[PDB]
């Protein structure tokens, strides 16, 4: 994506130059000047350059475009704040319903929020490898290794028999590890 | 990469002029990267995993591949991963909560906020006493500048408090760390439970560590700086200070104190319980007579920290799990309450006195609903992580000492009192005469609040979802023969 | 512990405080502006001689008295001595809050001084640099600066006491069946 | 399903960190197995009570007594007590 | 190299016109730099801590003295740049900063005296070097003789330094009367046990230490610092302190001294508390110097002090140079020039400096936080090394007093930054004249050292282990 | 692998501890007169003035 134009920019500056400062540019509330304010402010949401030129070009063009965008943003937002009208459609239409994206939405909804969803999914499935399940299986395997005949028993009897063996006998190894306590 | 990414930063700054979109993007990438690390984190192992060393003599500007370790060590276990996740969840929200209300010199403001976040995140990676202490102190000048330049009317006194109190406690911690350094000639957290100092020297080292803990938590009676600092700070400062920085003290108890000074800790536990019970009761009662919204919210954090302390010093697995869960849930809910009082109401009316506010429900029903939800979350309504943390902390405290934990059970009531006294006046009655009608909560404010509420609800319904990172931790630090 | 002779030591303190106050009065007389004669040195002393004498008496007498009564020597005696000294110095304010503040805060500062060893330089023989350090040998008793990998469980039971998890025998060994 | 080899604090040299880590993990895992045994006893007790009703006092006496016996001894206790103390001395 | 420079400079300056002054200084500046980079390799002589007695045992050369000599050369380079290079090219700055004809010679002779103090192995060498440095410093204080304050300061310096020189001479002669010797090398453990030298050696220590202004004899030197021209103050408050402290560190004649312990405590308390009500920048910096002198005084109580002393003195010298340079740079942005010798006097004149030059205030913040001791700035590691040293040797009460003094002095350090980041009503829009490239680069190099030097900490310790063990 | 890496790091840390204790001890060992004072003229015994050198003034 490349979208810059120095030719357009150096003239946009003068098209700004005729206008009053954006602080005082709407304090009348004629309609012709307000219409030009509408068009020039509408330029704020018409994106003027992409990546291939911010990366490649030089800082004089950058400083000029930066300045232009500063005054455009001031005009757009001041008209929107005083008149209650969006500066599109091009003379200051009222149609506020929709078509209003803030500059944080894309990041927070397509990077931050999916990241949080992925974190929740990862926690849910990471909780499956929890020590409580490992120790359940390990107790069962110790019992099955000491008393293999309950393997021969059918499925539905088997679990009751493992439970019986667990209840009767102390299959942990904690005291074994405590060698020096005699 | 670093060269290319610096060029990217420079060009973005040249053309846009506001650094904040780049900072939001960098922090979101950091959160995604931490989630990828969690994906590749082995849970069936109590050993530190993503290790690296900085400023080794053989490679001062690189990573150390040497047989002698003389740089600063970094790495993570499950405990540190928990707090790292909390940190990277919170940082982008602290950027987004000041998106529109910072207008003069905003690039510096966002730089300070992001730097403070990154320093805390690195602090949770530190694997030795010196690296921990360095990242512990490095936040103080950044906070001083941030509060002094972008705080409210009393922000000079506040910046001086946030610097001086924390330096005061940190220097006694520094005495303790120096003593450990010269007595053991080692400073790392990987093997420090293998060194058993004499009980007397243990008793002495504990005092410095605990003075620092007392100022940073804070605990009674050295808490009085926190309401001032919270009240005068800009919103991102308050969110970081209540959600992250106070958790560093709980983490310090687990990481720096319990593994090394076990016997002295046993000896000192009743004194800790005295201090924590005083914190809970006295600060809860002192909250009842406050007239500043942000001060009231700030006072709430101190009592919850007291409950967490009681849990973490209980010498039980349930108490330590409850302390960590309480820390995380507080990190969700307290930044939301600070967002309400110092971000939404304060940006509309520029005042914090309680007498001016009454009956907001009429024009702002959505904000009133958020207030009600966050209030009942803050006082530990079940199905909220706050309830799980408080309940488990009180269980551990009661086992450790039945009388002291039993008396600690009054915090349920006391917190209910101060919080619901505030919300009753905020939502009910006729709309106030002193203020004009403003907009109800915006899409950005609702987004932040929704993130925090969903997080606290998810860990409130199923607290077990943290256990896969913490089940070694709930056994690593208890001292039973 | 054999007792301090409180009376004689305190009399010595009286003499030294009087001398030091006299010296301070002479210096005060020489450093000041305005007319000054040889007798005005005590007239315009500011009571400095009394400051010195009273502090000397209070500190030395109280320290010796507390040491003899407790039959100990440690920082607590200096805490009491500093409390009494602060009482004397805060009496000059003639206000009860200030008198109390001097009492407790001087007592605390002097207790801190006594706890560190009651010296301004170092006790060189006891210091870490002049002491056995590092890991102890085979079965030696651990000394103040030495480190071990395992302490004896009997020592832990003696020092912490039995209860709340500290036991003479590990639990699993004791609850093993046969 | 993993079954790491069990290692005791009493045998190893505290300077091989691999052995010390294995001993700590062994101690913790054995405690979790003990917790599993206690949970098994408790679950059997609940089943016995729910199927016995008014005569649970008779039919579940052994299970009730055994659960109450194992409650104080089959909880998590950590490893620091045993690694930092030598029971022989 | 130094002696040669002094001889050549006397001749050249004698044949030169007053307009050549700055040019001459520039020449000497580059000469010093060359000596630092071509003669550096001589460090190899001291591998494995080999010590050399030189000049019939009048002088001692080891790794410690070689390092101190390099540091003094670096300091002289930095300070002479401030006279050889104009900050701005306007008329006011010509009036503010013009080097005197003989100033460079006085600086080089004073540096010679300092380096001879550092290397002194015999007491006759020590006394000749001390008088060389003292006489030079009096003349440096006086050479701006249109100033009433500077001439009065020079008289006060002459008389107080003369009394202290007499105390030092009397100490040396009592030592001779007891031992029939003029060298500390004749002291052995057996001699120290057998004889009471404590009164003699402490008298010598106090004579040396009052010359750099420890408490309770601090006010006279602080007055001299306040009342000299600022570019003189940068030199005279640093070089003597380094030379005297380095000699006392290397001599180790006051180990576990009770008197030095009490005076160090008093110096820390006086330096921290007495800086609190100061409103003049140079008085504030003088009390800061007093507190840091107390920190270094603590190292005279113990053996094996070399690493912590060298680290502390290096980072302190860097920070002192940086803060004076920042104050000098801020002169361009102030509303009111108080006089031609001290263009800026009051801390309040820095108010709102951030709106005129933001990165100057960033440099100030870094330096101030280093003085306070925030990691990972160099000041933190200096204080950490000192604490390790004193706690290894049992100085517990003094360690607590050190912590308290650090906290107290943080208040007056933060005063500078506090006023500097407030708002001012009329802020700078543009200006055609830029400050000098050379001096700005030097200041930035100092700031970068303070900020990132910690990266080399373990490498530095490795080298220290082979040159000082 | 996690255990092996952690053990290697702990070994390097113990190596650094051993080196620190070794340098501490070596720095406190007393050096020879040649290494500490004078490596060429290495005899500490003085000769004094040579003018009126008196037979019998030399004493070991
Ligand atoms: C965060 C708050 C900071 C404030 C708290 C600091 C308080 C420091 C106090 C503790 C400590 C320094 C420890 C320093 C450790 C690091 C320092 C920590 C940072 C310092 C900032 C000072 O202990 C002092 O306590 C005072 C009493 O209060 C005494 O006062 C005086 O009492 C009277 C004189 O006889 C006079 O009448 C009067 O002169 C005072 O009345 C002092 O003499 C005494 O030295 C203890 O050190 C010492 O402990 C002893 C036995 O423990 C060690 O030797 C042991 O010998 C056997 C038994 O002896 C053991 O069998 C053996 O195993 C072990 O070898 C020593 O080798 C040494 O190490
Ligand atoms: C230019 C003006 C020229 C004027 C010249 C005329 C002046 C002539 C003499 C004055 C010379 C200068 C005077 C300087 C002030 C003297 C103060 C002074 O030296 O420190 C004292 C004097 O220790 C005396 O034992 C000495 C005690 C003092 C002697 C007793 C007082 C007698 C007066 C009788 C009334 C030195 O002990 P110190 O600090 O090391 O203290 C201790 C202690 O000595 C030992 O137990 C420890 O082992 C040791 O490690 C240490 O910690
Ligand atoms: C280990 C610690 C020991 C040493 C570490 C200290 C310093 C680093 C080492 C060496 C320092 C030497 C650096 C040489 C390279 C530095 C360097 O770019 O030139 C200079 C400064 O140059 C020194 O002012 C040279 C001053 C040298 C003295 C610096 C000592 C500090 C800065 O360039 P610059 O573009 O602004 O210079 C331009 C340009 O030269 C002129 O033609 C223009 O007309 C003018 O507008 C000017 O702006
Ligand atoms: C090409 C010639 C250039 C040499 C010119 C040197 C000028 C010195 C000027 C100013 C002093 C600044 C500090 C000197 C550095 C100490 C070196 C050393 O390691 O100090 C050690 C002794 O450590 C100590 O006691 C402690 C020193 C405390 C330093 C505290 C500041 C640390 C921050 C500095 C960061 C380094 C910046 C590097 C930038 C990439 C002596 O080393 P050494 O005596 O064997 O001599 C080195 C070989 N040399 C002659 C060729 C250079
Ligand atoms: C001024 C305050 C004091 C400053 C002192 C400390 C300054 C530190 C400067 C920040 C730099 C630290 C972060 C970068 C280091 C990590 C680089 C790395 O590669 O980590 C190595 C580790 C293992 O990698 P390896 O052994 O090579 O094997 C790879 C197999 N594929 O690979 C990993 O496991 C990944 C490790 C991820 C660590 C997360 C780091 C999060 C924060 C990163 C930026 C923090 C910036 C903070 C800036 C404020 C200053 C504190
Ligand atoms: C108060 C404020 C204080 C601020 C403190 C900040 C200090 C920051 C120091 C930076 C050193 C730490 C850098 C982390 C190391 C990350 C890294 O590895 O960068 C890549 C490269 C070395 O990489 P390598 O050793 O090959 O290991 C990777 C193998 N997979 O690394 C390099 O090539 C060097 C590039 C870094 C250059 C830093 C320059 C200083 C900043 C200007
Ligand atoms: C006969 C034998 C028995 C007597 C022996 C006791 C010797 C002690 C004598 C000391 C006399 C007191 C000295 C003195 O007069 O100090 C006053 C002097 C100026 O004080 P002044 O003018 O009166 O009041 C100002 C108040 N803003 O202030 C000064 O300028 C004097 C400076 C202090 C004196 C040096 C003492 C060094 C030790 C200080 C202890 C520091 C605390 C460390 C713990
Ligand atoms: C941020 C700011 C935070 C700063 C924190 C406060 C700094 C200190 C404030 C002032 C504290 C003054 C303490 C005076 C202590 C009085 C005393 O005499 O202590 C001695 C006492 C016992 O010493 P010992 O002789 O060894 O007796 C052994 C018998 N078991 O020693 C003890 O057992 C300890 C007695 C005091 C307990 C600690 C008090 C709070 C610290
Ligand atoms: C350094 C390496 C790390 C840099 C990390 C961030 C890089 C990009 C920083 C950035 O985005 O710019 C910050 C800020 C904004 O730039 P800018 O718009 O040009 O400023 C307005 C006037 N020109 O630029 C500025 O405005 C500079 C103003 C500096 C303000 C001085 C007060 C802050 C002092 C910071 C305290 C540092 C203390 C250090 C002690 C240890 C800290 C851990």
């Amino acid at each position: 994506l490349r979208a810059y134009n120095e030719e357009k920019e150096l003239a946009l500056k003068q098209r700004l130059s005729q206008l009053p400062p954006p602080g005082k540019a709407f304090v009348t509330a004629k309609e012709a000047e307000l219409a030009e304010l509408a068009e020039i402010a509408a330029l704020y949401k018409t994106d003027r350059v992409g990546i291939l030129d911010i990366l490649l070009l030089g800082n004089k063009h950058a400083r000029l475009y930066r300045d232009n965008t500063a005054l455009l943003k001031d005009y757009y937002y001041n008209g929107r704040r005083i008149l209650d009208k969006i500066p599109v459609k091009v003379t200051w239409e009222i149609k506020r319903e929709g078509a209003e994206k803030e500059d944080w939405v894309n990041q927070m909804y397509f990077l931050y929020a999916p990241s949080l969803i992925l974190l929740l999914i990862v926690m849910v499935y990471k909780s499956r490898e929890d020590i409580t399940f490992w120790a359940k299986k390990e107790l069962d395997q110790r019992v099955l290794d000491k008393h293999p005949e309950i393997n021969d028993a059918p499925e539905n009897e088997r679990d009751a028999l493992i439970v019986e063996r667990i209840i009767a006998g102390d299959y942990d190894k904690l005291a074994s590890l405590q060698k020096k306590a005699t | 990469i670093l060269l290319s990414s610096l060029y990217l930063f420079n060009r973005i700054l040249a053309w846009q002029g506001n650094v904040k979109h780049f900072y939001l993007f960098a922090s979101n990438l950091l959160l995604l990267f931490i989630v990828v690390l969690y994906i590749n984190f082995n849970t069936f192992s109590n050993s530190f995993q993503f290790n690296f060393e900085l400023f080794n003599s053989l490679n001062p500007f690189g990573l150390s591949n040497s047989d002698i370790s003389n740089g600063l060590l970094f790495g993570i276990d499950g405990l540190s991963l928990t707090f790292i996740l909390l940190t990277v969840l919170l940082i982008p929200l602290t950027l987004l909560g000041n998106w529109y209300n910072i207008n003069f010199n905003s690039n510096l403001y966002y730089t300070l906020v992001l730097a403070i976040g990154l320093v805390i995140l690195l602090n949770f990676w530190a694997l030795d006493y010196i690296s921990f202490y360095i990242l512990f102190e490095a936040t103080l000048p950044l906070l001083f500048i941030l509060i002094h330049i972008y705080g409210s009317s009393d922000s000079e006194r506040a910046s001086f408090y946030v610097l001086m109190f924390t330096l005061s406690g940190s220097l006694f911690m520094l005495l303790s760390i120096v003593v450990i350094s010269i007595v053991l000639n080692t400073t790392n957290f990987i093997n420090h439970n293998l060194f058993v100092l004499s009980l007397d020297l243990q008793t002495i080292i504990w005092l410095g560590l605990f003075i620092a803990i007392m100022v940073k938590t804070p605990l009674f009676p050295i808490h009085v700086w926190l309401p001032v600092v919270h009240s005068e700070s800009p919103l991102a400062g308050s969110m970081i200070l209540a959600g992250l920085i106070l958790k560093l003290a709980l983490y310090a108890i687990l990481r720096l104190l319990l593994p090394l000074l076990c016997e002295a800790q046993i000896l000192y536990t009743p004194m800790i319980y005295i201090i924590s019970l005083l914190t809970i009761i006295l600060t809860s009662l002192a909250t009842l007579r406050q007239i500043d919204l942000k001060v009231i919210i700030a006072y709430s954090s101190i009592s919850h920290m007291g409950i967490a302390i009681l849990g973490v010093c209980s010498n039980t697995s349930l108490g330590i799990y409850g302390s960590i869960v309480l820390g995380v849930a507080h990190g969700f809910v307290s930044p939301a309450l600070f967002l309400i009082v110092g971000g939404i109401l304060y940006d509309r009316y520029h005042i914090r006195i309680v007498n001016y506010y009454k009956g907001l429900t009429t024009y702002m029903p959505q904000l009133a609903t958020y207030i009600i939800i966050l209030s009942f979350a803050n006082i530990g309504t079940p199905l909220t992580g706050n309830f799980t943390g408080e309940f488990l902390s009180l269980q551990g405290g009661f086992i450790r000492n039945p009388i002291i934990g039993g008396i600690s059970c009054i915090s349920v009531l006391l917190a209910a009192i101060y919080q619901l006294k505030l919300t009753n006046k905020l939502t009910g009655g006729i709309s106030s005469i002193y203020m004009h009608r403003t907009n109800d909560v915006t899409i950005r404010e609702k987004f932040i609040m929704n993130i925090l509420i969903i997080s606290t609800l998810i860990i409130g319904i199923c607290p077990q979802i943290m256990y896969n990172l913490l089940y070694w931790t709930v056994n690593n630090y208890i001292y039973i023969i | 512990f054999h007792p301090y002779n409180t009376l004689g030591l305190a009399t010595q303190s009286a003499m030294v405080g009087l001398g030091a106050g006299v010296v301070a009065a002479a210096a005060r007389n020489s450093l000041a502006t305005g007319p000054r004669n040889i007798l005005t040195t005590f007239s315009k002393s500011g009571g400095v001689v009394t400051i010195f004498t009273g502090a000397s008496i209070a500190y030395v007498f109280t320290y010796c008295s507390a040491a003899n009564l407790r039959e100990r020597k440690d920082g607590w005696n200096h805490m009491w001595a500093g409390a009494a000294t602060g009482a004397v110095l805060g009496a000059r304010t003639k206000l009860v809050p200030a008198f109390i503040g001097w009492t407790v805060l001087c007592g605390a500062a002097c207790g801190l001084f006594g706890w560190t060893g009651a010296r301004f330089n170092a006790d060189r023989k006891a210091s870490l640099e002049q002491s056995p350090k590092g890991f102890v040998q085979e079965d030696a008793h651990q000394t103040f600066w030495e480190v071990v990998h395992r302490r004896p469980l009997s020592l832990t039971v003696e020092q912490l006491g039995e209860g709340r998890g500290i036991n003479a025998v590990p639990i699993a060994t004791a609850t093993e069946a046969p | 399903h993993q079954r790491p080899e069990l290692v005791s604090f009493d045998d190893i040299n505290y300077n091989d960190h691999k052995k010390v880590r294995e001993a700590q993990e062994s101690y913790t895992r054995e405690q979790f197995i003990r917790l599993e045994a206690l949970k098994t006893v408790r679950k059997a007790l609940e089943k016995c009570y729910e199927e016995s009703g008014p005569n649970h006092f008779e039919d579940c006496k052994n299970l009730a007594e055994q659960y109450l016996d194992m409650l104080p001894t089959h909880r998590l206790q950590g490893y620091l007590g045993y690694q930092r103390n030598d029971p022989s001395k | 190299m130094l002696i040669l420079a002094i001889i050549s400079l006397i001749t050249f300056v004698s044949m030169s016109k007053l307009s050549d002054n700055r040019a001459i200084i520039r020449l000497i500046n580059i000469y010093l730099i060359l000596v630092l980079v071509l003669d550096s390799f001589l460090y190899l002589l001291f591998l494995n801590n080999q010590t050399y007695t030189v000049m019939g045992e009048l002088l001692i050369f080891n790794s410690f003295t070689f390092y101190i000599d390099m540091l003094i050369y670096f300091i002289m380079i930095v300070i002479s740049s401030l006279y050889g290079y104009n900050l701005y090219n306007n008329n006011l700055y010509k009036t503010l900063f013009e080097p005197k004809k003989e100033l460079i010679i006085l600086f080089l002779i004073n540096i010679l005296g300092a380096l001879l103090i550092v290397h002194s192995n015999d007491f006759i060498t020590l006394f000749v070097a001390i008088e060389l440095q003292s006489y030079s410093i009096y003349l440096i204080t006086a050479i701006y003789n249109s100033s009433y304050k500077a001439s009065k300061a020079s008289m006060l310096y002459f008389f107080m330094g003369g009394i202290l020189s007499i105390l030092i001479a009397y100490s040396i002669n009592t030592y001779y009367s007891v031992l029939n010797s003029y060298t500390l090398h004749s002291l052995d453990s057996l001699i120290i046990n057998t004889l009471d030298l404590n009164l003699i050696l402490i008298a010598l220590s106090l004579g040396l230490l009052f010359k750099i202004g420890i408490a309770p004899l601090h006010k006279w030197l602080i007055s001299i610092y306040e009342n000299t021209p600022i570019l003189i103050t940068i030199y005279i408050s640093l070089i003597p302190k380094i030379s005297i402290l380095s000699y006392l560190v290397l001599s180790n004649i006051s180990i576990n001294s009770l008197v030095i312990s009490i005076l160090a405590i008093l110096t820390l308390l006086v330096g921290s508390v007495g800086g609190l009500l100061q409103i003049k920048i140079k008085r504030l910096l003088a009390f800061s110097g007093l507190t840091n002198a107390g920190y270094m005084m603590l190292l005279l109580l113990l053996n094996n002090n070399e690493f912590s002393y060298l680290y502390y003195i290096t980072q302190y010298s860097i920070s002192h140079l940086a803060i004076f340079m920042i104050i000098i740079f801020s002169i361009y942005y102030i509303n009111y020039i108080n006089n031609q010798y001290n263009p800026i006097i009051y801390v309040n004149q820095l108010k709102g400096l951030i709106h005129d030059n933001a990165y100057l205030v960033l440099s100030m913040a870094i330096v101030v936080f280093s003085f306070i001791g925030i990691p990972p700035l160099l000041g933190f590691f200096g204080k950490l090394n000192i604490l390790m040293s004193i706690l290894n040797n049992g100085y517990y009460f003094i360690s607590i007093v050190l912590i308290v003094a650090s906290l107290i002095s943080a208040l007056y350090y933060l005063y500078l930054l506090n006023v500097s980041i407030q708002d001012k009503n009329n802020i700078l829009i543009n200006s055609n004249e830029t400050v000098s490239s050379v001096l700005s680069y030097i200041l930035s190099s100092l700031i970068i050292l303070i900020t990132f030097g910690f990266i080399y900490n373990s490498l530095i310790i490795d080298i220290f282990n082979v040159y000082f063990n | 692998d996690i255990l092996n890496e952690e053990a290697k790091i702990v070994q390097a840390l113990n190596n650094q501890r051993e080196l620190t204790i070794k340098m501490h001890e070596l720095k406190r060992e007393e050096k020879d007169y040649a290494h500490s004072y004078s490596p060429l003229f290495s005899d500490p015994v003085p000769q004094g003035g040579s003018i009126g050198k008196a037979p019998g003034s030399s004493r070991e």
